[PDB]
RNA sequence: GGUACACGAAAAACCUUACCUAGACUUGACAUCCUUGGCAAAGUUAUGGAAACAUAAUGCCGAGUGACAGGUGGUGCAUGGUUGUCGUCAGCUCGUGUCGUGAGAUGUUGGGUUAAGUCCCGCAACGAGCGCAACCCUUAUCGUUAGUUACAUUGUCUAGCGAGACUGCUAAUGCAAAUUGGAGGAAGGAAGGGAUGACGUCAAAUCAUCAUGCCCCUUAUGUCUAGGGCUGCAAACGUGCUACAAUGGCCAAUACAAACAGUCGCCAGCUUGUAAAAGUGAGCAAAUCUGUAAAGUUGGUCUCAGUUCGGAUUGAGGGCUGCAAUUCGUCCUCAUGAAGUCGGAAUCACUAGUAAUCGCGAAUCAGCUAUGUCGCGGUGAAUACGUUCUCG
């Protein structure tokens, strides 16, 4: 899903999203890929996302569906708001 | 300062050995690197008989090959045991499909190029002899059997950890300013147990008549 | 009858036939009106000063075919191309348009823009 | 471990998400054409040795 | 409308400075009113000032429009994202380095004493 | 060390036959182009032409005679300090900075076109109001403690 | 007829190849060949291919290498086959590049 | 510090990547001692999975194994190659030779005199080499080449070439260099630009372009895939840039190009369109056809300010390709209308097409907020008092 097309999702991060969901979802799945648009399944949905060693929980929900996993993850590191 | 003189003088002085033209920019490239490994593969087979140019003239489908031997007992011998080596060899990389044409070609003044130059010169540094008469006899070869000015220097050290005895070798005509010089320039990265050795040769082949187009 | 000159200017080449004749001199290039071809500007005027320069305007009907450049460089190769076929005609007039550099080729255009430089010669700042 | 880098650079990576040039010789892919896929430093170097037929110094 | 309503002045494009009415939507505003641009005058129509308070009030208040923006931004924030982390820091969000730039968020590019190579 | 050397100067204009426009013309264009200044230019001499009644040529001539300097202030320094030498400055240079001072005036008091203030600082220079005058005035008037540097050469 | 139009374009980086390549053509068909347009320099479309020249960090003396291509047009609308008889004898030279057209 | 900084980097959605790790690789993807032949590891369809790596077959050729392959693994006073600074500085050396016991001067020095060590005059020097200059290429006239896909106001478009200017001429004429006089002229007196910057200098930069010596690692310094940084931010410096407006802002018509790119691409045309785009569709393998020439011009407009300047960032919706667009690309629309109302130390490019404008096509590019680069063209500055201070 696009500013230029409708939703559409490559369907390897959400494959496993929905093989779990035919079983009763629990939500975190080992994905940090950056490839899955989101769907109103991905409320309540974390995924272990690849910062630059470890791999940081991040929150999904129904509120903008104009986004993928990529910009539903922080995939850098700030400051840390410090003067150094 | 004194931007090198090797890209500097192509096309004005110096000459084209390998012409090749494709068709639109893909297999460029690729016709390119089959050129330049198919002449490289004499370079680095003789260093002794010391071949000197092989022009592999391609133009759609129209290989033109032309080998320049110093010798031709070491290029071809008793019952052409060497040629037909090659013959099987450039096969491999040329195609098989494809002919392979190419005669020994006779020319005077065989020592006008640099990169046999430096590589005599470096036998000389590294020949196991009084190295000062060894390069006073290569001059001499190479003043005397046909050849205008010579300008060769080697950089690096001494087979030690410095060169402080370097000498810069200049003879006859070597302006950089004359855009007709006709020299060739060349650069050898010699391998040792002291880091690689600088062997540079400048050699003017000749003083043509006022002429800046490629003869 | 038939006066054939040429001109160059800032990449603009133009050739001009020129005939003697009672009209207004047929002001126009390539055929047609210089009303928006080229700016209303001092350079309008400046269109006719090879004619002002010599023999007025009332003669010699411009013909003149044009390609490439502007419009000063096209006015400076058009307005050479009428010098020198006033020279085809009469060049005792020559004369006075080769003192300033009319007959002969200006040969003053845009000096290319070298590598790394912002132009033909601009350079960036750099102290330290 | 530039030959990791060479290796990455004669295979094709299964996506056009995924691709770069690089040289045969040279490492530091940045800065090299699609005419001849050879960095800046080789292709420099070839054509100080007048590799490509017409190779010349600008005069205007 | 009604706001950014200039005096002795073109009233096409005084609008665009204001929050959620820039020129195109002005210019909606002004043609289907037909208030004809005019030469440095307040408002050609007279009558039609009822006609706005007849349709052009009928437009969408831009006060709700900022407050949808708010949330907007809000949602987009609180969430994880890497927008969302820029608007977090007051920064620019669809990313744009801030060692030089951002002379509009960090300030008037407060000078600092420099950290830097040794 | 540059010596003299010469300049390039368009001729006069068709329309009035003055060289001093033309230069105004050379140091006004903007964005280093005469394919939009002289269309201006040609209203402001329209301009001064209906205002008080002025023809453009003695007009222009009468605001830029009026600003031009004789005195040369020739620089000397110590390499700590710096004095100068009042010598007599160069007839090119006069004409040059007479028209750098009065362009460079001309396009003052920001109001609702350029035309009205470039004819209101001819008409100022005209009528010897001080605007650009105050150049020549200073170039004599601050050359008296400088009289005093006449009198040794260092 | 061999060609209802040849509109053969012959091109490369030397024109002393060119000018070789195009009189041949020329004085080949000169007798045998009609309605032929002899040798036509078409302006060129030489460009200047600008790169770094220190190993590491340089902006200062930017290097560039100088591609030049000319055109040389050559229109022959009928080719006959006396044409062809007469005309077995021309060769694509190394740096020439002729156009089937 | 400059000789480090719109860098190496002519474009980063993960690779590029040299950094990190997760899944994973164990003489490794490659490379081969060895060993044998007989026909194929491909790619595909499921799958744990983020894909590998584990899955099975499917489609002259393979196939295993130690040392090694290979190492962006380091060591720029260990190095070459390459590259910049003084320097496109006017000077730099040597053979022979004189003399100072000599370091060496020297020829080169120097007067006029030059772009140059340019000439001569004289010089313990005669000469030569290096550089520069000059040769050479480019802008510049006439003729010549062929004529279309130029044209067709037909040789307008072109480079292939020739005649072709060089103090040539004349006088002012200096023992010599060499200026100008006026005309012929394309060039008239280094015609203008580019051009090799000599030994050296930075014990120059370059181990990470590349080749690398020594050592090392090897069942790891080997490789596959997934992700992130190369656009973070307390931030500064740099860098152009953006304007600080009424020649300007907006609206409308708006001419003149060069240039290169382009074959499932330029993509015309055509329609929906503010527009991206959506669909649609030739010619062009590119003097065919396509990718506007604009500023300027022509009229209105705004009538002085954070403004009809500037559009900053921002949110929402559409959009391009990329398997999927978010970062680690971008386009357009709508909406945002900040600062700056000309800014100190510092200052860089400059003697004309110069400084500045305006746009265009492309290089890398399936993507490019590279505001950057190659270019290209259009418009188009004064100035040079003298080096005062400094650099060299």
């Amino acid at each position: 899903r696009s500013a230029k097309k409708g939703a559409f999702v490559d369907a390897h991060l959400l494959k496993k999203v929905i093989d779990m969901n035919k079983q009763e979802k629990k939500r975190p799945i080992k994905t940090w890929s950056r490839r899955s648009t989101i769907f109103p399944e991905f409320v309540g949905n974390t995924f272990a996302v690849h910062n630059g060693k470890t791999f940081i929980n991040v929150y999904v929900t129904d509120d903008m569906v104009g986004h993928k996993l990529g910009e539903f993850s922080p995939t850098r590191n700030f400051k840390q708001h410090t003067a150094n | 300062q004194k931007v090198n003189s090797n890209g500097l003088r192509f096309g004005i002085n110096k000459n084209w050995i390998s012409r090749w033209t494709a068709n639109s920019h893909a297999q460029t490239a690729k016709w390119l690197i089959e050129d330049e490994k198919i002449r490289n593969l004499f370079f680095v087979n003789y260093r002794n008989a010391q071949v000197s140019n092989v022009e592999i003239e391609r133009t759609q489908a129209t290989v033109d090959v032309f080998v320049y031997a110093a010798q031709p007992a070491f290029l071809i011998g008793s019952e052409n045991k060497n040629i037909q080596k090659i013959t099987k060899q450039i096969k491999q990389i040329i195609g098989r499909t494809t002919n392979l044409d190419l005669t020994i070609n006779e020319i005077g003044s065989p020592m006008l190029s640099a990169r046999i130059i430096a590589r005599d010169l470096a036998n000389a540094i590294e020949a196991r002899v009084p190295l000062r008469t060894a390069m006073r006899q290569s001059l001499i070869k190479v003043l005397k059997a046909g050849a205008n000015g010579i300008k060769v220097l080697v950089s690096g050290r001494l087979n030690g950890a410095e060169i402080a005895r370097d000498k810069m070798y200049i003879e006859g005509n070597m302006p950089l300013s004359t855009l007709r010089a006709d020299i060739d320039y060349a650069l050898e990265k010699a391998q040792t147990t002291y880091g690689v050795i600088g062997v540079k040769v400048w050699i003017n082949r000749g003083m043509i008549y006022t002429k800046g187009l490629n003869r | 009858q038939s006066y054939y000159g040429l001109g160059r200017r800032k990449s603009s080449s133009a050739k001009v036939y020129l005939t003697p004749t009672q009209d207004k001199g047929k002001i126009t290039v390539n055929r047609r009106d210089p009303s928006e071809y080229f700016p209303n500007k001092l350079v309008i005027q400046d269109m006719e000063q090879p004619l002002d320069l010599t023999d007025l305007k009332k003669n010699f009907d411009i013909n003149v075919v044009v390609k490439g450049g502007g419009f000063t460089g096209q006015a400076g190769a058009i307005r050479l191309g009428i010098v020198r076929a006033l020279l085809q005609f009469n060049p005792e007039l020559k004369k006075i348009l080769k003192s300033k550099k009319l007959t002969t080729r200006d040969k003053r255009v845009k000096e290319r823009k070298k590598f790394g430089l912002y132009g033909a010669r601009r350079a960036p700042q750099f102290t330290k | 471990a530039k030959k990791s880098l060479k290796v990455k650079q004669t295979r094709i990576p299964k996506f056009a998400v995924r691709a770069y040039t690089r040289c045969q010789r040279c490492g530091r892919a940045r800065a090299v054409l699609s005419h001849f896929g050879v960095c800046r430093l080789c292709f420099r170097e070839l054509a100080y040795a007048g590799a490509i037929p017409g190779v010349k110094k600008a005069s205007w | 409308l009604g706001i950014d309503i200039p005096n002795q002045k073109r009233i096409e494009i005084a609008l665009t400075y204001i929050f959620g009415i820039g020129l195109s939507r002005s210019q909606a505003i002004l043609k289907q009113a037909n208030i004809n641009p005019d030469k440095r005058v307040k408002d050609l129509t007279e009558e039609e000032f009822v006609a706005i308070r007849n349709v052009a009030s009928a437009y969408k208040i831009e006060g709700d429009l900022r407050r949808e923006i708010a949330l907007n931004i809000k949602h987009l924030s609180e969430i994880g994202a890497w927008r969302g982390l820029r608007h977090r820091k007051n920064l620019p969000v669809r990313g744009q380095r801030t060692r030089t730039n951002a002379r509009t968020r960090k300030g008037p590019r407060k000078t600092v004493a420099n950290k830097k190579i040794e | 060390r540059k010596n003299r050397a010469p300049k390039r100067t368009v001729l006069p204009d068709p329309v009035f036959n003055n060289t001093l426009v033309t230069r105004i013309i050379n140091v006004i264009m903007e964005d280093g182009k005469k394919g939009l200044a002289q269309r201006i230019l040609y209203g402001a001499f329209d301009l001064i032409e209906q205002r008080t009644k002025e023809k453009p040529l003695t007009v222009f001539e009468r605001a830029v005679g009026n600003v031009m300097p004789r005195l040369e202030l020739r620089v000397r320094r110590i390499a700590g300090s710096n004095y100068q030498v009042p010598t007599e400055v160069p007839q090119d240079r006069k004409i040059a900075l007479a028209l750098r001072w009065i362009a460079m005036f001309a396009r003052k008091r920001h109001e609702k076109t350029m035309l009205e203030k470039i004819a209101n600082e001819i008409i100022d220079a005209s009528n010897n109001t001080g605007a650009a005058i105050k150049k020549k005035d200073d170039t004599h008037k601050m050359a008296e403690a400088n009289k005093a540097f006449a009198h040794m050469r260092w | 007829v061999k060609y209802p139009e040849l509109k053969i374009k012959l091109e490369s980086y030397d024109s002393t190849l060119l000018d070789l390549t195009t009189k041949k053509i020329v004085e080949v068909v000169k007798g045998v060949d009609v309605k032929i347009k002899g040798p036509l320099p078409l302006p060129t479309k030489k460009e200047v291919i600008t790169i770094i020249r220190s190993p590491h960090v340089d902006k200062a003396s930017r290097e560039q290498f100088e591609k030049n291509r000319h055109k040389r047009l050559m229109i022959l609308v009928d080719v006959n086959q006396g044409a062809i008889d007469s005309l077995k004898r021309i060769k694509i030279p190394v740096g020439v590049t002729l156009r089937f057209s």
